[PDB]
RNA sequence: CGCGGGGUGGAGCAGCCUGGUAGCUCGUCGGGCUCAUAACCCGAAGGUCGUCGGUUCAAAUCCGGCCCCCGCAACCA
RNA sequence: AAAAUGUAAA
RNA sequence: ACGCGUUAAGCGCGCCGCCUGGGGAGUACGGCCGCAAGGCUGAAACUCAAAGGAAUUGACGGGGGCCCGCACAAGCGGUGGAGCAUGUGGUUUAAUUCGAAGCAACGCGAAGAACCUUACCAGGCCUUGACAUGCUAGGGAACCCGGGUGAAAGCCUGGGGUGCCCCGCGAGGGGAGCCCUAGCACAGGUGCUGCAUGGCCGUCGUCAGCUCGUGCCGUGAGGUGUUGGGUUAAGUCCCGCAACGAGCGCAACCCCCGCCGUUAGUUGCCAGCGGUUCGGCCGGGCACUCUAACGGGACUGCCCGCGAAAGCGGGAGGAAGGAGGGGACGACGUCUGGUCAGCAUGGCCCUUACGGCCUGGGCGACACACGUGCUACAAUGCCCACUACAAAGCGAUGCCACCCGGCAACGGGGAGCUAAUCGCAAAAAGGUGGGCCCAGUUCGGAUUGGGGUCUGCAACCCGACCCCAUGAAGCCGGAAUCGCUAGUAAUCGCGGAUCAGC
């Protein structure tokens, strides 16, 4: 075990912050607390959603939340329904004022943060695990991607023996900078135990 | 007293006197073999293994060989000798037969010519011969004493198991099995050895009393 | 001795000096950036994460 | 009963003749090598000389008794 | 030419 | 299968000999031969679930060939010995909390243990709890004040506000909220299992490796490709090839350093002038230095020799040349590696306690052993005086100029800076001057006595710092062992993270 973060390693080369906002030093330590606390309730009441990314954005104090989706509608609602009272908890939590915001994502089968949750939903549901990486790794791939893989950790098939499990097809040169590449985690809960999920989308270089 | 060290570690072999009050009364209930299982410090690979040690706890117990002989239980033949003399030998009750009474055991000497030259030198090996009789009784009880409490076998034979890797110690005997084993190891036995003197004077009311 | 522990933190003391700083996410008291009031650990995962707005890798 | 020898660090032996000064090999303990054990290398500890007396400024050493071990002797009838 | 050995459970 | 193949192990016929799982055993008995040694013939009980033949892939070799690394060698400085610092073993203890274990545990989790931290210990305590979501019954009202006992936690207990919602002429009434006393769901656990797991990390290893697709060979495992000659730091490229390609690796793409340029001119800078109260100090200016954002630059492009090519060896011009120096980057996998105690988490277990609070103790113990370290043993030295030259960082809960008091640690005052303004800030080796005389010393600074400063509720256990006195081992270290190949080692100081302080 000794692979770098993909994302980690290309910031401000191929990827950008998922906050962006200056704070001196007097008041950093709690506009993250915060921050934090704010992919808190969205990653929570959004799941249904299939949020890919989080963007939360600061400018002279109020806040700027933009969210990605895969399917928008969930977020919405009925006239638009839950998607006001969304804006309604957050500037209740912040106490500063705050700011909706929805960008769908349009090719879902090209967001590893998807991906993965979408694997990790099927193991939790039973699905042989094998067979699984080979239809996402698939799809991933047949929806365009210059390269794809994906791999998981743990007790598969709720075997004793723990172990890795993974395929590929195409490109993943994790080590180029110059290329553009998804990250994706996600955890599988289980009657068994707990087992990780891992997807790598190349999306050609630059 | 003794030990023969295995190299590394241990003891093959060790025994000791414990000296003090009420010794063989709380260390008695530890005659058996003594289960081990552990991850050996000897192990190449990573497999855990089991093990055994037998230990056995004999009491200080009294020990006098006798007074001698005592001529009280003890009768003696005089007559005769064997052979070369000429005159003398004929006429001269030189030999000698102690026999002593207890046991049966009888030793003969016509060495030399003086008759007590010759009881004197039958009254030695009499002596030697009640003494190592009596050693080798005092031996091979002893010695088949342990044979049953150390308990032959070995990997099955008896009593109490040390897990290491599940922290758990426990009697096979009172069924007991605390699975606080650190201490164990440490000499706090006396949350495992209580256990087995309660259990075992329960044994003792229903015994004579049902 | 956790989430007990957690709360004896954040309760403001009998005593200035015996406060002490905990990890704002995981729990840490032990090495404490206090720029981010995070530990050693949570620091680490949020800045691979990008999470962290202008840290990066650093090199030279 | 008689004569000769012996008892000295845990084992096995020097030193006694010629009084002053305790040695050797092994073992042991601590540190090295080695993944580890041994072999190997470095350093250390350990006896108050069987036991009583006596001689002497001084006794393992010289002298007397006793105890234990060893060898020899014990013939003429 | 140096230079012995490694018990027993995945 | 290896192989055999008109000298068959092929295709056929004739005849003799022989085998029928391994061990027991070519043994026993009997018989025949022999001078003997022994030979020929030749069993059984018993026991095992295999023994065995060829071939494949690795690993291994005190096998071979070709390469490589501070591996040896060549070198400079060290540990091992001394005193101290710290981590560990061990022993000790009421507890000396737990984890880490050869390389790859041992100044490691700890980037801040007096209380706190704290998971251990003794003791006084609490029981729907220090925290979450709810559900009850006497149902009071928020929240400030207090008594009280106490080491605190805790337990007991005295005054109030004269709130709020429905709206009732009304004397009261029911709502909500948080608190309140019991009760029920439940919380809680740094209790176990890293050998049930995710995550992250160490390591072989920055080593050049690891594989897939299809095709072809093979009864098959598998092989071919990946091999071969050249070449390279490199499975790096080249040529060859029953193989043709492809992926993860290598390289490149990224940061930092070295050269030049464009843009920019304060809080930076000062070359010529002006003012000079002989100071970047005012006027003044962006040229240089600097600062920091975008570029240029190097391509084996050029020359010689060799070469089939790849490229190799030299030459030049250049700040820089064949990878310029440094960093970021760690393949398929391996170690039942590490960690359930950062967090996550399946199963297991504790429930007036295996949960919680507090006071005090302990994690700092000391017959001993080790790891890493600091300071030394001195003259290429040490002390005092004076005087220079740094880069990177930090600081409006803070850094502190400068006067004042103090031998000092520091205290009292007090200017500026939220900072390329102002400050920590003195750089230290260096240089200059004076002293020391080869001594256990003016080397050395452990030990201890006395007297103080600061942070803190509080420095007995247990802090750093100052002043006087004390002035130990140590004369260069046994066996053995470590680092480093160029701005490196050695040496010299400075800063920061944690943090009341250390
Ligand atoms: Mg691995
Ligand atoms: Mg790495
Ligand atoms: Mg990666
Ligand atoms: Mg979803
Ligand atoms: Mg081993
Ligand atoms: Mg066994
Ligand atoms: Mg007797
Ligand atoms: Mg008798
Ligand atoms: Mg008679
Ligand atoms: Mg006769
Ligand atoms: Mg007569
Ligand atoms: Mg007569
Ligand atoms: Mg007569
Ligand atoms: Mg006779
Ligand atoms: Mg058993
Ligand atoms: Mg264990
Ligand atoms: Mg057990
Ligand atoms: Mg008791
Ligand atoms: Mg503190
Ligand atoms: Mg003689
Ligand atoms: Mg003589
Ligand atoms: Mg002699
Ligand atoms: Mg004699
Ligand atoms: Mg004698
Ligand atoms: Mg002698
Ligand atoms: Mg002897
Ligand atoms: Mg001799
Ligand atoms: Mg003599
Ligand atoms: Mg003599
Ligand atoms: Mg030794
Ligand atoms: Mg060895
Ligand atoms: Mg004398
Ligand atoms: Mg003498
Ligand atoms: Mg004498
Ligand atoms: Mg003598
Ligand atoms: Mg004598
Ligand atoms: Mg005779
Ligand atoms: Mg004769
Ligand atoms: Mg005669
Ligand atoms: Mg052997
Ligand atoms: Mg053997
Ligand atoms: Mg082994
Ligand atoms: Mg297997
Ligand atoms: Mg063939
Ligand atoms: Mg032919
Ligand atoms: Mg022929
Ligand atoms: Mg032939
Ligand atoms: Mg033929
Ligand atoms: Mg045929
Ligand atoms: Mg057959
Ligand atoms: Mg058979
Ligand atoms: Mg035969
Ligand atoms: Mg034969
Ligand atoms: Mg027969
Ligand atoms: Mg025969
Ligand atoms: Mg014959
Ligand atoms: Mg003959
Ligand atoms: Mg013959
Ligand atoms: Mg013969
Ligand atoms: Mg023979
Ligand atoms: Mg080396
Ligand atoms: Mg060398
Ligand atoms: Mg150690
Ligand atoms: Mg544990
Ligand atoms: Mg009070
Ligand atoms: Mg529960
Ligand atoms: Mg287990
Ligand atoms: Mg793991
Ligand atoms: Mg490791
Ligand atoms: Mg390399
Ligand atoms: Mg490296
Ligand atoms: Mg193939
Ligand atoms: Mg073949
Ligand atoms: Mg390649
Ligand atoms: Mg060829
Ligand atoms: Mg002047
Ligand atoms: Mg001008
Ligand atoms: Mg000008
Ligand atoms: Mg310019
Ligand atoms: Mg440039
Ligand atoms: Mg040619
Ligand atoms: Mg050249
Ligand atoms: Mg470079
Ligand atoms: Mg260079
Ligand atoms: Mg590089
Ligand atoms: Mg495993
Ligand atoms: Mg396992
Ligand atoms: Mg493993
Ligand atoms: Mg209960
Ligand atoms: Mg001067
Ligand atoms: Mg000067
Ligand atoms: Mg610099
Ligand atoms: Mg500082
Ligand atoms: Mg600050
Ligand atoms: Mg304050
Ligand atoms: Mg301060
Ligand atoms: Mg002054
Ligand atoms: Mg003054
Ligand atoms: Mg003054
Ligand atoms: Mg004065
Ligand atoms: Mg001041
Ligand atoms: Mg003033
Ligand atoms: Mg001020
Ligand atoms: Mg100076
Ligand atoms: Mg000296
Ligand atoms: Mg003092
Ligand atoms: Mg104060
Ligand atoms: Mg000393
Ligand atoms: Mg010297
Ligand atoms: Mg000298
Ligand atoms: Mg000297
Ligand atoms: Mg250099």
């Amino acid at each position: 075990g000794n692979k770098i973060h993909p994302i980690g390693f290309r910031l401000g080369i191929t990827r950008d912050w998922e906050s962006r906002w200056y704070a001196g030093k007097k008041q950093y330590r709690h506009l993250l607390l915060e921050d934090q606390r704010i992919r808190g309730l969205l990653e929570k009441e959004l799941y249904s959603a299939g949020l890919a990314r989080v963007d939360i954005e600061r400018a002279a104090d109020n806040v700027a939340v933009t969210v990605h989706v895969a399917k928008p509608g969930v977020v919405i609602g009925r006239g638009g329904e839950r998607i006001r009272v969304l804006r309604e908890e957050l500037a209740k939590l912040t106490g500063k004022n705050v700011a909706l915001n929805v960008q769908e994502v349009q090719n879902p089968n090209l967001s590893a943060p998807l991906v993965a949750q979408r694997v990790a939903e099927q193991i939790e549901r039973r699905f042989a695990v094998r067979r699984a990486i080979k239809q996402a790794v698939q799809r991933v791939m047949e929806s365009g991607a210059k390269g794809a893989k994906v791999i998981v950790s743990g007790r598969i098939g709720g075997a004793e023996q723990a172990r890795t499990e993974w395929a590929a097809q195409g490109r993943v040169p994790l080590h180029t900078l110059r290329a553009n590449i998804d990250y994706g985690f996600a955890l599988a809960r289980t009657t068994y135990g707990v087992l990780g999920v891992k997807a790598y989308i190349f999306l050609g270089e630059v | 007293m003794s030990a023969s060290e295995g190299e590394h570690g241990g003891y093959k072999e060790i025994i000791a006197k414990i000296s003090g009050d009420g010794v063989y009364g709380r260390l008695k209930f530890e005659s058996g073999g003594h289960r081990v299982q552990r991850v050996p410090a000897t192990e190449s690979q990573g497999r855990i293994h089991t093990s055994a040690c037998t230990v056995a706890v004999m009491p200080e117990l009294p020990d006098a060989e006798l007074p001698d002989i005592n001529p009280a239980d003890l009768r003696i033949d005089t007559f005769r000798s064997s052979g070369a003399g000429g005159q003398h030998v004929n006429t001269t009750d030189s030999a000698i037969r102690i026999t002593h009474l207890p046991t049966g055991i009888v030793v003969e000497c016509q060495d030399e010519r003086s008759q007590h030259k010759n009881k004197a030198k039958a009254l030695s090996v009499l002596g030697a011969r009640i003494h190592a009789a009596e050693m080798a009784k005092r031996q091979q009880a002893e010695a088949s004493t342990r044979r049953n409490l150390l308990g032959s076998g070995d990997r099955s034979d008896r009593n109490r198991t040390y897990n290491f890797p599940q922290g758990r110690v426990t009697d096979h005997r009172i069924n007991l099995t605390l699975y606080r084993l650190d201490e164990v190891m440490e000499g706090k036995l006396d949350m495992l050895i209580e256990p087995i003197i309660q259990e075992h004077q329960a044994d003792q009311l229903a015994a004579l009393s049902e | 001795a956790r989430k007990a522990l957690i709360e004896k933190a954040k309760r403001t003391p009998k005593f200035k000096v015996r406060a002490y700083t905990r990890c704002v996410r995981c729990g840490r008291a032990r090495s404490v950036y206090r720029f981010f009031g995070l530990c050693r650990i949570c620091l680490r995962e949020l800045a691979h994460k990008g999470q962290l707005p202008g840290v990066r890798k650093a090199s030279w």
